[PDB]
């Protein structure tokens, strides 16, 4: 559901008469998203546990299961329902297969 | 079981009961106000004939309580 | 005609706990569950006019 | 989960036993760290910081000098965090 | 006091160390390095050299002073619930409760009435004992402990009894 | 009705040819809810309308026209001015709500076209520009708060500009 | 600019029904005309670049 | 219809027995206030005169209803006070409110300027006796003398102003007759003619200069908090600025230009002081300066849009500031000091009164359309047609409008109260009733604010 | 206000004068605390305590206005320029904007055709 929201803006921004310094600054930020997203996983979740307190209880409640699992439908099918049903105006994807189109996906990988 | 944190409550809950008891006491003419539109006719748009200009109500449209 | 009528239902459903907030009827421990049940049916009533908008 | 008075004393003694610097046989609970146990002046601050990490982390600078004995430190930590009713 | 100023800085240095390092095994490595640095000067007592090191202790520490330090849970000041989560209710409000509502659960009201009667009688004895302490000004630093065993209650009675419960 | 123009008629007809599926979700819900409580609401409204039976006709709208204009009677006198000042304030209060109807005509155009917006209509756009410009010049909108005595001076100010410009050309 | 093939996309949307995601034939028409229109706009920019080289020689 | 039953309140309190008094004064006043809304609201295109010129009709004054609303409310919060003293003293200072109510009705009703003047200054006499007595703290006289020598110093120039108009141009009287008035030629001799009519209303409606009349009256409390509501009535009691500027000097607005600029700085500087102040009553006293300063700006523009915001703010402030002073009185009766820092503790000790504290504070800000959104925003919209620069200054003021309310909340929203042992009972049945009788009339104005702003509306 | 280094533990010495200086501070601190201790820990009170230090704090702003200001000097005139001065500042701002507007109404219209409000 990232390509159906984030990537459509980046591809459209490159084909414009607008400011060049503003365009270059957005490209660094798109690659900057990967740092703090992994700073939730690698820094706290992943690796050896830090052990916050001696004897700490953590258990799944019946109210928790009904909330998170039904949020997964909204976080996965968002690029199927919202993007397809809504009528758009003017298609942006046409020019630069490596400079504009690939740059949105390569920034997340690099 | 625990004794827990205590508030006044008795003075607080009584005021809301004493307020609503006098809303409900004058909530009857509110209920009649609905039936005044239901039972009695409100108003109809019609051209006036030269006979009487004002009788009881001079010029009032919508709701019988206005007249 | 159904589009205009069903649109106000979503507005009224959210105000119904506020209408029952001022004493009205006694609800012990059920008031947090009453908010959950009010918005649950508010989603279904909002899904239909969006499906009408695609059509 | 609520903390018990008997459980808090056992939890504090378990951390002190695995400290390696202090002997597990020499000191149990009643023996003070100031005279009976072989502890340095700078050693007491390090032992108090490790005890705060396991339980609820609360240690005053002014009250650090007053607490020395393991039996006294267990009572001071329970009273400040409100335990045993 | 020289002893207190070293201990206050050493307590801060350990808690400020865990902000820079991530893992607990790396934390223990730097903890042994800090011990070796201070034990070199601790062996001998000095009036000029040790005081010079105390002002030198502020340096290096201040160079890496703000990496947003961790206070863990409910701490005096800092971050994440300092006075929050505990709203609490004062002891004065407990006696303020009106009849009919006070009749519900009589075990809590009768037990509190017995403690209130004991506190009223001990208040006259505690006032004479507080002024009995030798100072002849008002007080010196901290409050004095009780000498009598029969009367009990060391000066303040409402200081420890009835505070706060989370 | 009558006064409000709006669109003549809307088309609105469904074809439904592509894909079998479960017919249509929009069509099935429309037919179901029409008889569920919409039919009951129409029956209850008809039951109350028939229960009225006897109804008063009433005058509603009042007459009172002209009674000598303000730009005909002069000199400070209560006997002549009061009838004239009431006439101007009657016109000013109506003209506040005359613009409102013409404003609502432009409001009706915006929704009915949507995508067209300014490309079509044109009739409602021209009607709004003519009235508001006349409202700005004649009915104060520049000459402070409402006053009938000051209105004659405002009309004289516009008349003086017409006499000065035409004489030069 | 496209007009003809762009109107065909609305025809699929008019009779869309439940499960409206399955429409690829109408969606492909929008990716064909607009790509040619963008190439036509690129051809105008290329013609201006070619004209500047010829003008510099004279 | 309005006067006569108000006068009959005077023999009511004296003839009734010593055990009662307060029951008769409050109940009978409530049914007279119901009848004021029953008859006064009816008007045509131009509001036609009531009767002969003794008390006349309302043209753009729904502010009379507010005086009738406070007519019983000026007795509810004064119940905590006066009870300790003599029974004869109780009857005297209820009748001084009745005399205030007698003169305050006469000011708004009577469509005049000559006889209006001898009712304008006539409200000062009962309030003077009210302020100079029952004051718990000292310097009653350093506020009592300042109460008159600010107002009477500015208002006595109306004798040389109003009489000068009627001697040359017909007569003032009905105002409905006042169309004889010709526009002023604007000369150096005509300067003091305009100033004398304004300076009288420049004091009662506080500015930046000559504004110290108001905080002295509020900080040095007359009786409890119910008399401070009458001090709010004196601010809106100078309503004749709506009548003079429109009729007497229509062409004159060039001399108004410096007075707008004075009131514009009486918005930033008056709000800045209303932040670091110690007294709880003072932080309402200085916020009342800036809120009424908005009205003075609106009057001197003379645009039809500004009078809508002007008439709204007179009623808006008249039931929000008085609401805030009742909350200040409710803390003054328990803690026995007007200090904000010392009197600290809501929700924990005052569970239901804290919700009334929230509703009163947020109404100073622009909430969902109650009355203050129809009051404040209408003036800001009208100032742009005057000049484009205004909202740069007026927008800064909209930030500090929160800084009156939230600073009053936060400095009481700390649940410590270590030094305080009093305030056992949170609020009596009358004390909670006071708070409801101020906000719920404004909550009913959400549906129809036609009877809240009406100069040709 | 802040210096190059933040003051918290900077520059501290034991000495002899500083040792007695902390003894002077605790002498008043314990004296004012014990009179609070005698007033707080008794059920016979019921009410809000006065405290002479807090009353004098409120008296510092509410009173002591005209007992002060008797040495005016040049400091008072600088405060007058920060008060009466900015009132004269906008006089050359609002008038210049109005003279810009008034010239446009008479010649070369700038006002919008779709304007009617006020």
């Amino acid at each position: 559901t990232g390509f159906y929201s984030k990537d459509l803006i980046i591809e459209a921004a490159n084909t414009s008469y607008t400011n060049a310094w503003a365009l270059l600054m957005t490209l660094i930020a798109t690659s900057f998203t990967a740092i703090y997203s992994t700073r939730i996983i690698f820094f706290a979740l992943l690796g050896q546990p830090r052990f916050p307190t001696l004897v700490n209880i953590n258990e799944n409640n019946p109210l928790l299961i009904n909330s998170i699992k039904r949020l997964l439908i909204g976080s996965l099918f968002a690029g199927y329902i919202i993007s397809n049903n809504i009528p758009p105006t003017t298609i942006p994807q046409m020019t630069m297969p490596y400079y504009l189109k690939t740059t949105a996906l390569i920034v997340t990988i690099l | 079981r625990l004794f827990i944190i205590k508030p006044s409550g008795f003075y607080d809950k009584r005021f809301l009961k004493l307020l609503r008891f006098y809303i409900l006491l004058t909530g009857i003419p509110v209920a009649i106000g609905i039936t005044l539109i239901n039972v009695x006719x409100x108003x109809x748009x019609x051209x006036x004939x030269x006979x009487x200009x004002x009788x009881x109500x001079x010029x009032x449209x919508x709701x019988x309580x206005x007249x | 005609n159904m589009f205009s009528s069903l649109s106000l239902v979503t507005l009224l459903l959210l105000t119904m706990p506020i209408m029952m907030m001022s004493f009205n009827t006694y609800k012990p421990s059920n008031y947090p569950l009453y908010v959950k049940t009010a918005i649950s049916y508010a989603f279904i009533t909002s899904m239909i006019p969006t499906m009408m908008f695609i059509h | 989960p609520p903390l018990t008075l008997e459980g808090i004393k056992d939890r504090v003694l378990y951390v002190l036993k695995l400290y390696d610097k202090i002997d597990p046989e020499k000191l149990s609970v009643n023996s003070h760290f100031m005279k009976d146990l072989g502890l340095d002046s700078l050693d007491q601050v390090e032992i108090i910081m490790a005890m705060e990490d396991e339980f609820g982390f609360e240690i005053p600078d002014i009250d650090a000098e007053k607490l020395m004995c393991p039996q006294e430190i267990v009572d001071y930590i329970a009273d400040k965090k409100d335990v045993y009713e | 006091t020289h002893q207190q100023k070293v201990l206050r800085l050493y307590k801060r240095a350990l808690r400020h160390l865990e902000s820079w390092c991530i893992h607990r095994d790396k934390y223990r490595y730097f903890a042994c390095l800090l011990r070796a640095r201070f034990d070199e000067h601790k062996n001998e007592k000095d009036m000029v050299k040790a005081t010079q090191l105390l002002r030198e202790a502020e340096e290096e520490f201040w160079h890496g002073q703000h990496p947003q330090p961790y206070i863990f849970p409910e701490s005096p000041g800092g971050t994440s619930y300092e006075r929050y989560e505990c709203y609490k209710v004062p002891e004065w409000c407990l006696d303020d409760w009106h009849p009919s509502e006070k009749a519900m659960y009589p075990d809590y009201f009768a037990k509190r009435e017995q403690w209130k009667k004991l506190r009223r009688e001990s208040w006259e004895r505690e006032v004479x004992x507080x002024x009995x302490x030798x100072x002849x000004x008002x007080x010196x630093x901290x409050x004095x402990x009780x000498x009598x065993x029969x009367x009990x209650x060391x000066x303040x009675x409402x200081x420890x009894x009835x505070x706060x419960x989370x | 009705x009558x006064x409000x123009x709006x669109x003549x008629x809307x088309x609105x007809x469904x074809x439904x040819x592509x894909x079998x599926x479960x017919x249509x979700x929009x069509x099935x819900x429309x037919x179901x809810x029409x008889x569920x409580x919409x039919x009951x609401x129409x029956x209850x409204x008809x039951x109350x309308x028939x229960x009225x039976x006897x109804x008063x006709x009433x005058x509603x709208x009042x007459x009172x026209x002209x009674x000598x204009x303000x730009x005909x009677c002069q000199e400070k006198d209560v006997l002549c001015m009061f009838e004239a000042e009431m006439q101007w304030r009657r016109d000013y209060k109506v003209d506040q709500e005359i613009v409102n109807i013409i404003q609502e005509r432009l409001k009706a155009c915006q929704q009915r076209e949507g995508e067209s917006h300014r490309q079509n209509c044109a009739k409602e756009l021209e009607q709004f520009t003519q009235v508001v410009k006349a409202y700005q010049d004649r009915y104060x909108x520049x000459x402070x708060x409402x006053x009938x005595x000051x209105x004659x001076x405002x009309x004289x100010x516009x008349x003086x500009x017409x006499x000065x410009x035409x004489x030069x050309x | 600019y496209c007009a003809h093939y762009l109107i065909r996309f609305l025809k699929c949307k008019r009779d869309s029904f439940p499960n409206f995601l399955a429409c690829k034939h109408e969606r492909h028409d929008w990716d064909y005309c607009e790509h040619l229109d963008y190439v036509k706009r690129m051809k105008e920019f290329e013609r201006e670049r070619r004209l500047l080289q010829r003008k510099k020689r004279r | 219809k309005y006067i006569i039953p108000t006068i009959m309140l005077m023999p009511l309190t004296w003839l009734s027995k010593n055990n009662m008094i307060w029951v008769n004064s409050t109940a009978h006043s409530l049914l007279i206030s119901f009848t004021s809304l029953l008859l006064m609201n009816q008007f045509g295109d131009n509001s036609l005169n009531f009767s002969l010129l003794f008390f006349s009709d309302s043209l753009s004054t729904p502010l009379l209803i507010l005086t009738m609303w406070l007519l019983p409310l000026m007795l509810m919060a004064s119940q905590h006070h006066l009870s300790k003293e003599n029974l004869t003293r109780k009857k005297l200072f209820i009748t001084m409110l009745i005399s205030l109510q007698l003169f305050l009705i006469m000011t708004f009703t009577a469509m005049e300027l000559i006889l209006f003047y001898i009712l304008f200054e006539a409200t000062l006499v009962p309030t003077l006796i009210i302020i100079t007595r029952w004051g718990n703290q000292t310097e009653r006289l350093n506020a009592g003398l300042y109460f008159l020598f600010y107002t009477l110093a500015g208002s006595l120039p109306l004798l040389v102003a109003l009489i000068y108009i009627q001697n040359t141009v017909g007569s003032l009287n009905f105002l409905m007759l006042q169309y004889w008035v010709q526009p002023v030629h604007n000369s150096w001799s005509n300067v003091f003619m305009w100033l004398a009519c304004m300076m009288a209303f420049m004091v009662k409606m506080p500015l930046y200069g000559l504004h110290l009349w108001l905080p002295k009256a509020h900080v040095e409390a007359p009786i409890a908090g119910s008399m401070v509501l009458a001090a709010v009535l004196l601010k809106l009691g100078g309503y004749g600025m709506l009548r003079i500027t429109l009729i007497l000097n229509p062409m004159t607005d060039f001399m108004a230009y410096p007075f707008i600029m004075l009131s514009l700085w009486g918005m930033i500087m008056t709000s800045s002081i209303c932040l670091r102040q110690t007294d709880l009553k003072s932080l309402i006293a200085y916020s009342s300066v800036s809120h009424m300063a908005l009205v003075i700006v609106a009057i001197l523009i003379q645009t039809p849009w500004s009078y809508m915001g002007a008439t709204a703010l007179m009623i808006a402030h008249g039931l929000t500031s008085s609401m805030l002073f009742c909350l200040a009185n409710s803390n003054y009766e328990r803690i026995h000091s007007r200090t904000m820092i010392l009197a600290r503790g809501l929700q924990t000790l005052l569970p239901l009164m804290a919700t009334w504290w929230l509703l009163a504070s947020l109404t100073n800000l622009a909430l969902p359309p109650t009355i203050n959104l129809i009051g404040e925003l209408f003036v800001v919209m009208s100032t742009f047609s005057w000049s484009n620069i205004t909202i740069i200054l007026m927008g800064v003021n909209m930030v500090i409008t929160a800084l009156y309310s939230l600073y009053m909340l936060i400095m009481t929203q700390r649940g410590k109260y270590t030094y305080h042992i009093n305030n056992i009972s949170p609020s009596f049945t009358r004390e909670n009733a006071l708070m409801s009788l101020h906000i719920l009339p404004l909550l009913l104005l959400t549906l129809n604010p036609k009877i809240i702003l009406g100069p040709l509306y | 206000x802040x210096x190059x280094x933040x003051x918290x533990x900077x520059x501290x010495x034991x000495x002899x004068x500083x040792x007695x200086x902390q003894a002077e501070r605790l002498a008043i601190r314990s004296r004012l605390k014990r009179e609070y201790q005698l007033q707080y820990y008794d059920p016979s009170r019921r009410g809000v305590i006065e405290d002479p230090a807090l009353v004098r704090w409120t008296y510092a702003r509410s009173a002591n206005i005209y007992p002060n200001f008797r040495p005016n000097t040049k400091t008072s005139l600088l405060g007058a320029l920060f008060g009466i001065g900015p009132l004269v500042f906008w006089y050359y701002v609002f008038k210049t904007d109005r003279d810009r507007k008034e010239k446009l109404i008479q010649e070369g219209k700038l006002d919008r055709t779709f304007n009617i409000s006020y």
